[PDB]
RNA sequence: ACCUCGAUGUUGGAUCAGGACAUCCCGAUGGUGCAGCCGCUAUUAAAGGUUCGUUUGUUCAACGAUUAAAGUCCUACGUGAUCUGAGUUCAGACCGGAGUAAUCCAGGUCGGUUUCUAUCUACUUUAAUUCCUCCCUGUACGAAAGGACAAGAGAAAUAAGG
RNA sequence: UCCUUAAAUAGGGAUGGCUCCACGAGGGUUCAGCUG
């Protein structure tokens, strides 16, 4: 199958310089985890990126669409939405003057 | 629908959106075969004497059902590439915008509520 | 091709041949040399 | 790593010399339109271009319509863009114009020429029927030395 | 000037506590992001923005609005 | 109505046979004629979708009017210009509409889509003609349904696959 | 008995046939889904399965400002505000996805249409979007809020003052001025409610949908 | 200076367009100072398509934003018994200039009536296109950068018909 | 050359010379609103 063990296992392999995981809960209406990770650089962001859009389409789940890369003229922050997760690539500037985590943790309880 | 010389409600943190201005935020263009924007079109934006894209995130104008419909044309503020201007949206978000054909994800991902 | 209202052989291996009713210059060594008249 | 490159910047079209006539005012005036600027030439930066050898020859902005009648202007030639690889210094005949480093970066290498006058720009209350038809000024050219 | 002096600290360990168990984000990101939160703020606000910190504190701690896993 | 419809010796039919909705099966594509609906004399706005001319502006008694109908060179007007005239009432074929359910009882096929013509209008109903269904009759009856034949009493509803039926468990797209 | 307003017909030349299907389809719905009795101006939350998620449901709580449709299509559009956003949605009852519909509020409103409650003020939209559902004792007729909303400065979505919308839960005499209420009345069209051809009497057709009901049962 | 001076102003715009191809886009090809993408050039192709705004009466033009593209033309510079009258053109008046004056002006400006009930001809119902995303595939190609073909799916949009 | 617009052939500003209080179906430009 291609589950967050899959997504975590593939970007530990090509080494993300920073990986963070959410669980969001069934109440809200987006999906079931929210993956994070910095990068070093956009080729960086690009390659791991790809890398794991390829296992995606080759490990299972044919009956499953296939999937967007969005963000791919921008070169500090990509992101790919699977089925029940979303991926957020991006660097660690793009990462702290947006403070995802704030967001997806402390719904309503940040600025 | 959004058309041109539509005034349009800048819902996002960004100073831009947030900024006082004598001339309240017109769609200038909607990047649109024809010139009608629906939730999730983009459309240029005059704001502050500036030329800015942006994402139509809500409208006044009956979609499908099971649809919302908001009492503004709601818009976020997105740069060239596609990142979004502002780090926060307050009012919902549709949540059609997922599988609509093009980038959401950076929207949603700012998004606060849903509906 | 280029179209030529005079067709000119331009190296040794330039060859003319009337084809669909009209005279080319075709060249297997430089197809650059291909005409039409 | 090295290229001499001759640009031609864009000559500016010719104003026309007509007179308006009509059926119930047959002395309706001049009626020569201006001509177009010549199209301005710039070099641009490429990450994508390597180095120089997709250079080309004697790259010719293009040049303005002239002025037609009924006060029709010229179109204003186009801009003709050229690209090179980042870091590329541009120099004229000694004199450096500029170094393009960035993605992008963009510097004017030949102006175009400013399009020729029709006879109605003249026009005034002194001067009723002008014939004058000014030319269109020549546009900047020059040959460009490329170094990586 | 917060709800309690023990109440922060004990935040902090409760927090440190459920990172313990963190198994797919990166750990020491993860703390940083904590030193980060609890550093960069929580030195000299006024008296009244303590409590809405503590408050957001503690409900990321329950993380029934989403947790870090 | 008597509508003739072309066929291969192959389906020839005895006359007088009765024909059933089962005749067609859901997933099967279809073509549907009938007359569109009688608009009457109507002009070239409504007709044509001519832009007409402006409400206001000095317009004089010309809002709603064909322009100019042709050049002045050719000194006539070109056949089939478009005119105001009579609209709808036609014959016109909608093709390609997915056969989405069959009740068998009441004989009603519920055709994908809008068909041509009103309520209570009868329309021709056949297998498309479009080539993407050149050979979907394979497992369609092939001459006809034959309820007399009773190989299998058909139940009171043939579903497409993908319709949600009614009575159904709602669904839950997980 | 409440007869839900989507079995009652349109008056019209089609076919009862048509309506006696759909009629049949509609009930083997509601024998999946329970469609409370609700009415404009009821308060419901309406939890649907969205398909953009992965079989997560989706809540909506709102005033139903509208009840539109007949038939298998029929829908109602409910109401709120979201962080002072006026959001309405028009949710099809029928539609396979919508798991439940809650009467949070049963109650009916002076009026069969909400619609100016976009012009109204927004306190007169809003509602907790957790607020516990009341309850109505078993044998009570449902009852009717007078509650006569204030509205916004006079440009309005709809000429709301005009007679032909009948509008009487709104204050008009807050925000109207005598001259022009007298200047509204010039649509008046008195003759409309005597002239007796206009009228649909559906007597017998709700007795036979009822028949009908009561079969299914 | 050949027809029309025995009631046809003209330019723009609106409406509706017919046509040419000397093709702007879409299609198929040859060459290339085309590795790929890209352009440049030429052959063939007229089935289809060929944007919206600010200033200006404007055709044009500049500018802004797009587009696959915003083609060159002819049609009484198509089309006012279909429309409009903004420039220009009639009677009013100024500015500037000429003139002794009356008056005048290829100039600048403010204002200024657009009739027609159709007899005849003609006519009044004659297999879509593009773009984007995805698959192929960040595969071919390429040192890299970059980036395909062909084929297929999904989305829109437009056009036509309902 | 500046302001005004995203874009501005428009608009506003950098005896004689000025000063426009009020008025105007005068001629231009404009904010906001309003609207088929
Ligand atoms: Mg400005
Ligand atoms: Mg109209
Ligand atoms: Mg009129
Ligand atoms: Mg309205
Ligand atoms: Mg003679
Ligand atoms: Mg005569
Ligand atoms: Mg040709
Ligand atoms: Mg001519
Ligand atoms: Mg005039
Ligand atoms: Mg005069
Ligand atoms: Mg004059
Ligand atoms: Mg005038
Ligand atoms: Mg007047
Ligand atoms: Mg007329
Ligand atoms: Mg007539
Ligand atoms: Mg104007
Ligand atoms: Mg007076
Ligand atoms: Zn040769």
């Amino acid at each position: 199958k291609f589950d967050i063990d899959m997504m975590v296992s593939l970007l530990r392999q090509e080494n993300a310089r920073d990986i963070c995981v959410i669980q969001v809960p069934p109440e809200m209406r987006y999906t079931d985890y929210f993956v994070i990770v910095s990068g070093t650089s956009t080729r960086h962001l690009h390659a791991m990126a790809f890398y794991v859009v390829k296992m995606y389409k080759h490990l299972k789940c044919k009956r499953d669409p296939h999937v967007k890369i969005e963000g791919k003229d921008t070169d500090d922050w990509l992101c790919v939405d699977f089925g029940s997760m979303v991926i957020h690539l991006m660097l660690p500037e793009t990462r702290e003057i947006y403070e995802l985590e704030k967001l997806w943790t402390l719904r309503s309880y940040d600025d | 629908a959004i058309q041109k010389m539509t005034r349009v409600r800048v819902v996002d943190n960004s100073a831009l959106g947030n900024s006082p201005y004598h001339r309240a935020p017109r769609c200038i263009h909607v990047y649109k075969k024809n010139g009608v924007g629906k939730v999730g079109d983009q459309i240029l934006l005059a704001i502050k004497g500036q030329k800015k894209k942006a994402l139509i995130v809500g409208h006044c104008m009956p979609g499908p059902r099971m649809t919302p419909r908001f009492d503004s044309n709601n818009v976020v503020l997105i740069e060239d590439n596609g990142n979004p201007v502002g780090t926060r949206i307050k009012t919902p978000i549709p949540t059609s915008l997922r599988k609509r054909e093009g980038e959401y994800s950076k929207v949603l991902a700012i998004a606060q509520n849903f509906v | 091709f280029k179209n030529k209202t005079v067709l000119k052989k331009r190296c040794k291996d330039c060859y003319l041949v009337k084809r669909r009713g009209r005279w080319y210059v075709y060249c297997k060594t430089h197809p650059r040399h291909k005409q039409r008249q | 790593d090295y290229r001499r490159v001759l640009v031609c910047g864009g000559n500016g079209g010719a104003g026309a010399s007509c007179f308006h006539s009509e059926p119930r005012k047959e002395f309706g005036g001049p009626d020569g339109g201006d001509g177009g600027n010549g199209g301005h030439v710039i070099l641009r930066v490429d990450q994508q271009v390597k180095s120089l050898s997709s250079v080309l020859s004697r790259y010719q902005g293009f040049s303005g319509e002239d002025g037609g009648s009924k006060n029709c202007f010229g179109r204003s030639g186009a801009v003709l863009y050229i690209r090179v690889p980042v870091g590329t210094l541009v120099k004229e005949g000694g004199r450096v114009v500029a170094d393009l480093s960035c993605v992008g970066d963009e510097y004017i290498a030949a102006l175009g020429g400013a399009g020729g006058k029709g006879n109605r720009f003249f026009l005034a209350n002194n001067n009723r029927a002008p014939v004058t038809c000014t030319p269109g000024q020549p546009g900047q050219q020059r040959v460009l030395h490329l170094e990586l | 000037a917060p709800w309690s002096r023990e109440a922060v600290l004990s935040l902090y360990r409760a927090l440190l506590r459920q990172g313990r168990q963190l198994r797919y984000t990166d750990r020491d990101f993860y703390f940083a992001s904590i030193r980060r939160e609890f550093r960069k703020n929580q030195k000299l606000e006024d008296a009244e923005a303590r409590e809405r910190q503590l408050e957001k504190g503690l409900v990321f701690l329950n993380g029934k609005l989403g947790r870090i896993i | 109505t008597v509508k003739i419809f072309n066929i291969t010796d192959n389906a020839a039919i005895k006359p007088g046979t009765p024909l059933y909705a089962a005749h067609f099966r859901p997933g099967q594509y279809v073509d549907v004629t009938a007359k569109t609906i009688g608009k009457g004399f109507q002009g070239v706005m409504k007709r044509w979708g001519f832009k007409g001319q402006p409400a206001t502006h000095g317009q004089t008694k010309t809002h709603r009017r064909p322009g100019a109908v042709a050049t002045g060179d050719i000194g006539r007007v070109w056949p089939g210009t478009k005119m105001p005239g009579k609209m709808g009432n036609i014959y016109r074929t909608e093709y390609g509409l997915k056969v989405w359910r069959i009740n068998t009882k009441h004989n009603i096929i519920y055709v994908n889509g809008s068909v041509p013509g009103h309520k209570n209008c009868l329309v021709k109903v056949k297998d498309s003609k479009l080539p993407a269904y050149k050979d979907l009759g394979k497992n369609l009856p092939f001459p006809t349904y034959f309820p007399d034949g009773d190989e299998e009493e058909l139940p009171e509803d043939l579903y497409d696959e993908n319709v949600c039926q009614p009575g159904a468990p709602s669904i839950t797209f997980a | 008995r409440f007869l839900s307003p989507e079995f009652i017909p349109r008056r019209g030349r089609t076919d009862p046939l048509k309506f006696q299907i759909e009629r049949k389809d509609m009930l083997e719905r509601r024998k999946v889904l329970h469609i409370p009795e609700f009415y404009v101006g009821s308060i419901l939350r309406v939890t649907t399965a969205d398909p953009y998620a992965s079989g997560k449901i989706s809540q909506f709580l709102g005033i139903c400002i509208q009840r539109s449709g007949r038939g298998l299509g029929a829908t109602f559009i409910l109401r709120n505000v979201i962080e002072g956003q006026g959001v309405e949605i028009c949710f099809e009852l029928y539609n396979p996805r919508v798991q439940e519909i809650q009467v949070v509020k049963l109650e009916k409103r002076l009026d069969d249409s909400l619609l100016y409650l976009r012009d109204a003020l927004p306190e007169y939209s809003t509602f907790d979007v957790n607020m516990k559902p009341v309850v109505q004792e078993p044998n009570q007729k449902v009852p009717v809020n007078e509650l006569k909303v204030k509205m916004k400065p006079k440009p309005w979505s709809k000429r709301w003052e005009r007679p032909n919308f009948n509008i009487k839960g709104i204050r008009f005499d807050l925000c109207l001025t005598e001259q022009q209420m007298k200047e509204a009345q010039k649509w008046n069209q008195p003759w409309l409610e005597f002239d007796m051809m206009r009228e649909y009497d559906t007597s017998k057709i709700e007795a036979a949908i009822w028949k009908e009901i009561e079969a299914s049962k």
